RNA sequence: CAGUCAAGCGUUCAUAGCGACAUUGCUUUUUGAUUCUUCGAUGUCGGCUCUUCCUAUCAUACCGAAGCAGAAUUCGGUAAGCGUUGGAUUGUUCACCCACUAAUAGGGAACGUGAGCUGGGUUUAGACCGUCGUGAGACAGGUUAGUUUUACCCUACUGAUGAAUGUUACCGCAAUAGUAAUUGAACUUAGUACGAGAGGAACAGUUCAUUCGGAUAAUUGGUUUUUGCGGCUGUCUGAUCAGGCAUUGCCGCGAAGCUACCAUCCGCUGGAUUAUGGCUGAACGCCUCUAAGUCAGAAUCCAUGCUAGAACGCGGUGAUUUC
RNA sequence: UCUUAAGGUAGCCAAAUGCCUCGUCAUCUAAUUAGUGACGCGCAUGAAUGGAUUAACGAGAUUCCCACUGUCCCUAUCUAC
RNA sequence: UGAACAGCCUCUAGUUGAUAGAAUAAUGUAGAUAAGGGAAGUCGGCAAAAUAGAUCCGUAACUUCGGGAUAAGGAUUGGC
């Protein structure tokens, strides 16, 4: 017979299979529309998830009962130091999809980077692109006419770029290499952009910008295997259950003599590749300048670093990125942010936003004051001090 | 902002922070974390509890401040 | 919220469910009111219809006068109880559930307030808000 | 369940909406008829949980007609994309009321689903009452108590490794498969259009909310074997300090992690169409959205985007062993 | 008025005994095929086939109320094997 | 300790026997805790929770006058 009461479904059968994502770093499936009228620019970011905090900012929406009063949002701190522009590729299209036909690299790698390419970097020669260096110290003649025959062709051009994981307080010692469509114009000019680069450095605040409207692409944090209660979010048998209760009572009908692939099933959760979007950009954070934290009301000198470091991350010494909201994956994992693919307004995209004070207060915890001079002034002298 | 007061510790509460408790007679009380909320639930005394601005201010420790 | 709905509300934690008893705050002589419905409420699969702070809820009296007995009407919630997150960033809550008799339109069937009313119901319901001693 | 004809109803008027007398069909969610398969056994009602499908569409999207001034309503089309509830009584399917909602539409999948649950009923053995029988006993008459067994096999499904493709590593492409967002309210429009008045909208805009989904732990709450700190009982270590035992001795607080519409954030825009309304325009010197041609258009379809990446699909790139 | 050997008296009841039946009225609830109190031409109650009531007692059946609680809204966490 | 050959700890005496090691997924078995509500779940409060000792106060209808009765409902409890 029929259903006898109807309900919705329980998760999304388009983010099907519910399996482990193919790396560690979640992979941009598309790229911002190019236009070629604005100066060649990077369209994307790598960074790392540092921890989640609270803000305090005046909302500015007419018509709201918060209009012009004060609310408390929450918000995430992503760490970005400056990427290194090492090497770019040509994409020519075909009729079986874009294809690339051509890489050219620089010049000269840092250690760091490199080490992505060994499965073992203590034992061994290191001899990576050492031969590819040796097509180089000659002018031109096997770099150049690859960088012609990219000009000639390749429709889309994408950078390949790595992170300095060094300046980070993970003890990662290994780079996290990834590419980067540009989207200026006239890809001649954008091939000369990349070739400028070589073993250059690109600044966070050269790509995104305040109140800019941003999406975050990173990997969920895993849980392994998982019980269909929680893994789909369906309804617990009752109490008086014989053979386990947290289960899905009935998994199909007699007909068809299968086991549907909609039916919700125990299996692994969580470590998957997610595509958040419309996440709204708040401050542009620089590490070479200290009252990170401060702003035009608050006038104190720290940094956006709580008390004894952000739980399990650490300090904050380089430019960060915090946006409003929270982005898929766990603290210390890579984490790749991109612009908008489309012009939103929406009267809240268009928002300007404008912060008063950032909790800076220990995340370890009930935590009380938000700097040790506070500190120190609140309960005063202790027999530690002397 | 106004950084606020806690009403059992003292404790200073910054916003977003803390509890929020009306009791029947309309009198707010606002407690800094659960741990002050709970203490003020079993009708403790302030003064009798060693760590809370009030007792200190009773038994005169750090009081170095008015001559 | 509906016929006397003046203006909207942001989402506050949804604290009492229907069966719930709650105290009746006003002088109309109702001494409990009883909750058999939320209005506005949607609809789900065994998801009890669940009352917040300055919902308008068909309620019924079981203990008063007997002339309040045998017969439902609607009823505000002006006491929560459960702490629910107002969007400048505080928790607060009251120590009991409380709420009053009103007619379909607002119109409070009582004329005076006994106790503390939350700033969410005042607001949006003028009538409430009139006779309201305290408001929070 | 749907037609065909049209005596009448409908102030006049068959067909706005109904429609008698007749007549043609559809479906197998009723109950019948038959006994074709199963009696060396296919676990029978109902409820709970869950998935998908059908449309004869309840609402939501867009339209057509009226005995459509407005509002409300009724008939109809494209439409199964999305949703269709919480309760009182009964074992109930069924039924009847309370209440919310946009609505509380109808059905199938061995009258879906018992190695998924329950056992309230039916349907063993105990027992009671009424009627019947002399009697043993009978009663789709009533009542009470009455054991719910096994998956380690294959396939299916969800996840997870994996040889061979000179070796290894990195960065990619995208065939294919899946796909998602949904609805309401309030203000303004506007007491305006409309109407004698009674009453009384809509388009654009704004703030939110319902249901659903994916994440996340800054705050709040929960969780305590952090056995982290403190306190308390009985006993034991001559006493103190400090500790053992009481299957974590008990209580208060309790970081980290996990976690909650009990917490926070987020959930895109392009084309082609359906119904329908139009253009030019013959057929048919007139006329016609149609025959050729053609314009706009639905929660529709395909795309943008999102998910997995063919483990016998592909590309670029680094290095590629010398007793 | 026919008829039996006598024609259900005292009592009791939609009761564990009533098909029609979810009987009718009142109460109980917002809503009750449940419960209780009444009515009785009672298919088919009834007197040691024992009728009626009954304090106390009951791992007997049924209804409601208070306190209580993860039974539930709506699930979450911890420990041992 | 305590009313107590109750439960809990110890002395005399007797054992240290039950295949082990490493991790801490799902579902389990056993033990638990849960904010707001409080039976709305369910055939049915099934299970669980709540009360509990002792001292003092107070204790209804009904009754076979014996009971009901620990009725119900309250207050106290340590150490010196
Ligand atoms: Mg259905
Ligand atoms: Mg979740
Ligand atoms: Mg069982
Ligand atoms: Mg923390
Ligand atoms: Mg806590
Ligand atoms: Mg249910
Ligand atoms: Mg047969
Ligand atoms: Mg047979
Ligand atoms: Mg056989
Ligand atoms: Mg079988
Ligand atoms: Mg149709
Ligand atoms: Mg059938
Ligand atoms: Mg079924
Ligand atoms: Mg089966
Ligand atoms: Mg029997
Ligand atoms: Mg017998
Ligand atoms: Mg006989
Ligand atoms: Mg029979
Ligand atoms: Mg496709
Ligand atoms: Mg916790
Ligand atoms: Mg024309
Ligand atoms: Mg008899
Ligand atoms: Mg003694
Ligand atoms: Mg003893
Ligand atoms: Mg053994
Ligand atoms: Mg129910």
């Amino acid at each position: 017979s029929h259903r006898k009461y109807e309900a919705p479904r329980h998760g999304h059968l388009g983010f099907l299979p519910r399996k482990r994502a193919a790396s560690i770093r979640a992979r941009v499936k598309a790229f911002p529309k190019d236009d070629r009228s604005k100066p060649v620019a990077l369209t994307s970011f790598l960074g790392y998830k540092a921890g989640m905090t609270t803000i305090v900012r005046d909302l500015d929406r007419p018509g709201s009962k918060f209009h012009k009063r004060e609310v408390v949002e929450a918000v995430t701190v992503v760490d970005t130091p400056p990427v290194v522009v090492v090497g770019v590729v040509g994409y020519v299209e075909t009729p079986r999809g874009l294809r690339s036909l051509t890489t050219v690299w620089a010049e000269h790698l840092s250690d760091e980077v490199k080490r992505r390419f060994y499965k073992n970097w203590y034992k061994s020669k290191k001899k990576a692109f050492t031969k590819y260096s040796a097509k180089y110290a000659q002018d031109g003649a096997g770099i150049e006419r690859e960088l012609a025959r990219i000009k000639k062709y390749a429709s889309v051009v994408r950078v390949l770029v790595h992170t300095q994981i060094r300046k980070t307080p993970l003890a990662q010692k290994k780079a996290h290499l990834a590419e980067i469509q540009l989207n200026g114009g006239s890809i001649s000019e954008k091939v000369d952009w990349a070739r400028e680069h070589f073993e250059k450095t690109v600044a966070v605040d050269s790509v995104f910008e305040q109140n800019e409207m941003i999406d975050a692409i990173a990997v969920t944090k895993g849980h392994g295997f998982e019980g269909v209660t929680h893994r789909w979010g369906t309804k617990k048998l009752p109490r008086k259950t014989h053979r386990g209760l947290r289960k899905v009572a009935c998994i199909g009908a007699w007909h068809p003599a299968h086991v549907m692939w909609s039916v919700a099933r125990a299996g692994q959760r969580g470590y998957h590749s997610r595509t958040s979007i419309n996440h709204k950009i708040y401050r542009v954070g620089k590490g070479d300048d200290e009252a990170n934290g401060a702003t035009s009301f608050d006038r104190t000198k720290k940094t956006i670093t709580p008390m004894g470091g952000f739980v399990h991350y650490g300090e904050i010494k380089n430019d960060f990125i915090m946006v409003k909201g929270c982005i898929p994956g766990n603290r210390k994992r890579i984490v790749t942010l991109r612009k908008s693919l489309y012009t939103n307004t929406s009267r809240k995209a268009l928002e300007e936003v404008s912060l008063k004070w950032i909790d800076t207060a220990s995340k370890f915890g009930k935590g009380r004051f938000q700097t040790p001079a506070e500190k120190h002034a609140f309960m005063g002298t202790l027999k530690k001090d002397l | 902002m106004k950084v606020e007061i806690d009403s059992f510790s003292g404790a200073k509460i910054y916003p977003g922070r803390g509890t929020l408790f009306v009791r029947g007679d309309s009198k707010i009380f606002r407690f800094q974390n659960s741990k002050s909320a709970s203490l003020f639930k079993q009708r403790k005394n302030p003064r009798r509890i060693a760590w809370t601005v009030l007792f200190r201010k009773h038994h005169k420790k750090g009081i170095t401040e008015e001559v | 919220s509906g016929n006397g709905a003046q203006g909207t509300k942001f989402r506050i934690s949804l604290g009492l469910p229907v069966g719930a008893i709650m105290n009746c705050a006003d002088n109309s002589g109702a001494r409990n009111l009883y909750i058999i419905a939320v209005k506005g409420s949607g609809s789900r699969l065994n998801r009890l219809p669940a009352a917040s702070l300055g919902d308008m809820v068909m309620a019924t009296v079981k203990k008063g006068k007997p002339e309040l007995r045998k017969k439902v009407m609607p009823a505000i919630v002006v006491r929560q109880a459960k702490s629910w997150r107002r969007r400048d960033g505080v928790f607060l809550y009251f120590e009991d559930n409380a709420g009053v008799i009103a007619n379909p339109k607002g119109e409070m069937k009582g004329s005076a307030i006994t106790g503390p009313v939350g700033k969410e119901c005042a607001d949006l319901w003028p009538r409430v808000a009139s006779n309201s001693g305290v408001v929070v």
